[PDB]
């Protein structure tokens, strides 16, 4: 497959696209599925 | 790096080597350090200090100098090779 | 060279025209090997990867100032 | 609701850096 590219971020302008895929994701919805979050993720911790 | 040795460092004050670790021609300016900072070289005085600059984006690698008589020396190795550069610095540091 | 360019480190490879050696350190600990060589000045590290995330220098000194790991978990 | 859980695990540390980036800029 391959590695990224490898850029440096001291003079930065790109970052991650796959937070980019979640945050969108889960970013939009209140408070009930963020109980869903609290839950099933401390559910581990 | 014998002859840098043969000549004697010592009238130096301070060189930095400024390079970046990712681009296609920066191996003469990493060989200058590694001729530079033998411990010979760095052993014929220690009044002087060497410093390795260390950037990702700055895209154009460096070496400069300044010596004893307040001068500066800058030769910006990106097109040169090593020895070139090696024997400007040592024709340079003979001559002050 | 080969298993770096066969392999997913291909983005490694530029830093190995010279003498290079690897500082291979399980359980990274970053801070205290950036404090023990800040004493000599004209010793470079040109990068590498922390956990399958290539880095650069600058880019490692400014990684060792992350904060503590339970910290970390915890904030989120 | 432990989709947060699998998806969370498989999160690195930076990878959960850029996520406390992303949730605190917007929450």
């Amino acid at each position: 497959e391959a590695l990224a590219g490898a850029p440096l971020d001291n003079a930065p302008k790109e970052y991650p696209p796959k937070i980019q895929q979640l945050v969108q994701d889960i970013a939009s919805l209140t408070l009930l599925e963020i109980s869903d979050l609290n839950e099933l993720l401390k559910k581990t911790l | 790096a014998a002859a840098l040795a043969r000549l004697g460092l010592r009238p130096v004050k301070q060189v930095r080597v400024q390079f970046c670790p990712f681009e296609k021609n920066v191996e003469s300016t990493r060989t200058f350090l590694q001729t530079v900072s033998s411990e010979k070289v760095r052993s014929t005085n220690l009044n002087c200090s060497v410093i390795a600059d260390v950037r990702h984006d700055g895209s154009e690698p460096c070496v400069d100098v300044l010596f004893g008589d307040g001068h500066r020396l800058i030769m910006r190795g990106a097109h040169l090779t090593a020895l070139e550069m090696l024997t400007a610095f040592a024709s340079h540091i003979r001559a002050r | 060279k080969p298993f770096l360019e066969d392999s997913k480190y291909q983005n490694l490879l530029p830093l190995f025209v010279g003498h290079n050696m690897l500082l291979v350190s399980e359980e990274p600990k970053v801070k205290e090997m950036v404090r023990i060589l800040r004493t000599v000045p004209f010793l470079p590290l040109l990068g590498g990867c922390i956990d399958d995330t290539i880095l650069s220098r600058q880019g490692f000194i400014n990684y060792s100032k992350l904060p503590s790991l339970p910290l970390v978990q915890g904030e989120l």
